[PDB]
């Protein structure tokens, strides 16, 4: 999702 | 620069006045500092990645130079375990990848 | 080719005979695939990200092309949210970041  | 990707592309940023160290992050949405102070009102939001969900502090129109760069834009301060630039000011710096 | 960061750089990869989308994560130490049913021996490994760690299946010399550019190396399975491509697989097709 947002922070990989 | 070109940057290659042999070692982490950790880059020098300038952000409230203070340097700090940050990860050039493709795989991130959003830009995640480490727990700091930073002028203004912030609120709060919850982000996701692996190994879920953390609670930040959202700063909006917050200036910050990248590696001698200018970008103006949302910072979001909490638990992250590295600094990390993503995608929101990397394309102001007019970041692309590469191959 | 040129990959801009106004969205997450998705592209195609082909692993295990399946073709997959993927994120191209300059933030990444190693490349992360979502839960699949690899064959051959692996070991176990926990790996950290923006909310705490996830165990993962680790598996070595493992084919993966990314765009048409062929690489081979190391590739975790567990459950993480999205296929993450990181520099240990980036780095073989010369991928790099550039502003």
């Amino acid at each position: 999702r947002k922070i990989l | 620069p070109q940057i290659t990707l042999w070692k982490r592309p950790l880059v020098t940023i300038r952000i409230g006045g203070q340097l700090k160290e940050a990860l050039l992050d493709t795989g991130a949405d959003d830009t995640v500092l480490e727990e700091m102070n930073l002028p203004g009102k912030w609120k709060p939001k919850m982000i996701g990645g692996i190994g879920g969900f953390i609670k930040v502090r959202q700063y909006d129109q917050i200036p910050v130079e990248i590696c001698g760069h200018k970008a103006i834009g949302t910072v979001l301060v909490g638990p992250t375990p590295v600094n990390i630039i993503g995608r929101n000011l990397l394309t102001q710096i007019g970041c692309t990848l590469n191959f």
